[PDB]
């Protein structure tokens, strides 16, 4: 939980619809933004960390 | 609970308009029914106050 | 062009704590998984440790559970070591090793090395460093063939074998006999070398043997004459 | 896991060899094979059995059946003595299982004459007592040699010695000679110097005696 990944996306089109696809059970709350209007504004680069 | 903050609506509201209430919401092509689907649930996102 | 450089190494006391690190050039830091995997001295391999593509731990082995801890670097593209409660079973020469494949997502586990490096002697032991004492090895006259002529130095007296000579700047890589170290019955070690040394007529080496030991960095720029 | 591999598999460089590594149910899971030289960094050789890595020659290879995984070297030479190691996964146990290497080492090779090298002690320590007298020896292949000292014209095997294996060298054995218990008065009288005694002849070597 210390040492995590940070992965630096570049220009491309993500997909935020395969994130519903895997084993049930799992959250998907949201700060500042929702799922519905995910796909509405335009980032510069999406960081993740696990 | 008594605070709440209604999230993402399919129904915009337009100018003046009384939107009373509290059912689970609907995410397109999911029987959510009542139940908590993925990314259909209760919208009363209660902000705190800390 | 794959580089590897090892650092990190030396004579510790049984018990503390140490950190190794393996630097990357020449390639992505992002899609290849590295290894930490020791060797005994004529005793085989043992793998010690590894990371994928990712910040990701593979595991250990069954005794060195708890006490290592490896960790990535992709900001700094470096892999990381941090050996604690060393014991007398731990003196072996960790290697940094590669992979060959991309590691992608959906796959079968089977990591394989695909480049080696040089390793870092790490002995843990009671004994303390010493200071090695270079000498200049006396070119005696006995001249039959043309090359029959040779020199060298006579490092001594250290117990810890990061043996690294130079002559100039770090050239002349013709053939020299560099002879093992060999423990004289007192912990301490022996360094011998044998260049050509031909025919001395003001065009030869400037006759230096420069030798960097890390746990007994002392810079020693002694010149040889007959 | 546990890999049985064979301590040392000896041959003529004529034929092929054969390095086998087996373990209980490895039947399926990849087996890989490394090639790390005396002193040298290893390298990669044929892996998977079905494949081979860019600047590996068709001379190696693998082959799997049922519970043993053979690494065939076809005409073997001299400077293809190694170390072989066999890699498996094993992913009951998330770990990397090695073994014990072999040693592969060509029978019949041509002999090589150790040629003995007298360095005296160098000038800027007689106003100190070190005492670090180095009797070398070139390189030569039939190993196992007993460095017997002649100091002071006499067989004097008493003092502290070093007795260094032979070790290895461009596919060559070498090793040194250390004995300096005198009280560092070595230029005393009677040309203390080295010999050197091999399988069959023997070497000598005399310094001068001052």
């Amino acid at each position: 939980v210390y040492a995590w990944n940070r992965k630096r996306i570049s220009n491309c089109v993500a997909d935020y619809s395969v994130l519903y696809n895997l084993a049930p059970f799992f959250t998907f709350k949201c700060y500042g933004v929702s799922p519905t209007k995910l796909n509405d504004l335009c980032f510069t680069n999406v960081y993740a960390d696990s | 609970y008594n605070y709440l903050y209604r999230l993402f609506r399919k129904s915009n509201l337009k100018p003046f308009e009384r939107d009373i209430s509290t059912e689970i919401y609907q995410a397109g092509n999911k029987p959510c029914n009542g139940v908590a689907g993925f990314n259909c649930y209760f919208p009363l996102r209660s902000y705190s106050f800390r | 062009e794959v580089q590897l450089v090892e650092s990190g190494g030396g004579l510790v006391q049984p018990g503390r704590s140490l950190r190794l690190s393996c630097a990357a050039s020449g390639f992505t830091f992002d899609d290849y998984a590295i290894h930490w995997v020791r060797q005994a001295p004529g005793k085989g391999l043992e793998w010690v440790s590894g990371i994928t593509w990712n910040s990701g731990t593979i595991g250990y082995a069954d005794s060195v559970k708890g006490r290592f801890t490896i960790s990535r670097d992709n900001a700094k593209n470096s892999l990381y070591l941090q050996m604690n409660s060393l014991r007398a079973e731990d003196t072996a020469l960790y290697y940094c090793a590669k992979h060959h494949q991309i590691a992608v997502a959906g796959d079968a586990e089977d990591y394989y090395f695909d480049y080696w490096g040089q390793g870092t002697l790490v002995t843990v032991s009671s004994a303390s460093t010493k200071g090695p004492s270079v000498f200049p090895l006396a070119p005696s006259s006995k001249s039959t063939s043309g090359g029959t002529a040779a020199l060298g130095c006579l490092v001594k007296d250290y117990f810890p074998e990061p043996v690294t000579v130079s002559w100039n700047s770090g050239a002349l890589t013709s053939g020299v006999h560099t002879f093992p170290a060999v423990l004289q019955s007192s912990g301490l070690y022996s360094l011998s070398s044998v260049v050509t040394v031909p025919s001395s007529s003001l065009g030869t080496q400037t006759y230096i043997c420069n030798v960097n030991h890390k746990p007994s960095n002392t810079k020693v720029d002694k010149k040889v004459e007959p | 896991y546990e890999l049985t591999q064979p301590p040392s598999v000896s041959v003529a460089p004529g034929q092929t060899a054969r390095i086998t590594c087996g373990g209980n149910n490895i039947g399926s899971k990849s087996v890989h094979w490394y090639q790390q030289k005396p002193g040298q960094a290893p390298v990669l050789v044929v892996y998977d059995d079905s494949d081979r890595p860019s600047g590996i020659p068709e001379r190696f290879s693998g082959s799997n059946s049922g519970n043993t995984a053979t690494l065939t070297i076809s005409r073997v030479e001299a400077g293809d003595e190694a170390d072989y190691y066999c890699q498996v996964w094993d992913s009951r146990s998330d770990r990397v299982v090695f073994g014990g290497g072999t040693k592969l080492t060509a029978l019949g090779q041509p002999k090589a004459a150790p040629s003995v090298t007298l360095f005296p002690p160098s000038s800027e320590e007689l106003q100190a007592n070190k005492a670090t007298l180095v009797c070398l020896i070139s390189d030569f292949y039939p190993g196992a040699v007993t460095v017997a000292w002649k100091a002071d014209s006499s067989p004097v095997k008493a003092g502290v010695e070093t007795t260094t294996p032979s070790k290895q060298s461009n596919n060559k054995y070498a090793a040194s000679s250390y004995l300096s218990l005198t009280p560092e008065q070595w230029k005393s009288h009677r040309s203390y110097s080295c010999q050197v005694t091999h399988e069959g002849s023997t070497v000598e070597k005399t310094v001068a005696p001052t």
